[PDB]
């Protein structure tokens, strides 16, 4: 497949660490 | 806005793949991402992305930064139909309004706050 799937899992912990509500 | 992907891959073949891909992957919108003309930042290896529709533009920035060599001193801006979409919009929202008739969403990036400068 030529398509790359992005998933929120990459961000999810980052957002917690930076203090998202 | 003009994109290489459109010049290289002819319409009815793109629209072919758009219909296909939009039916296999639920809740994931297909988007093409190209460096803008005149932009001076890192190039992006892959163009074709399937992005969760509930993912914000804000977050899509993070994911693309992660994929280009970007110095901290470099600014980064997305463009859809020559306009910067707000970080709060969802990739879903953006697809709904601005998807072209091949079923793709086209986004250009650049370090200049105005497309192609």
């Amino acid at each position: 497949d030529d398509f790359e799937l992005l998933d929120q899992s990459e961000l999810d912990q980052i957002e917690s660490e930076l203090g998202l509500t | 806005m003009k994109f290489v992907y459109k010049e290289e891959h002819p319409f009815e073949k793109r629209r072919s793949e758009g219909e296909k891909i939009r039916k296999k992957y639920p809740d994931r919108v297909p988007v093409i991402v190209e460096k803008a003309p005149k932009a001076r930042i890192g190039d992006l290896d892959k163009k074709k992305y399937l992005v969760p529709s509930d993912l914000t533009v804000g977050q899509f920035y993070f994911l693309i930064r992660k994929r280009i060599h970007l110095r901290a001193e470099d600014a980064l801006f997305f463009f859809v139909n020559n306009v910067i979409p707000p970080t709060s919009a969802t990739m879903g929202q953006l697809y709904q309004e601005h998807h072209e008739e091949d079923f793709f969403l086209y986004i250009a990036y650049s370090d200049e706050s105005v497309y192609g400068l």
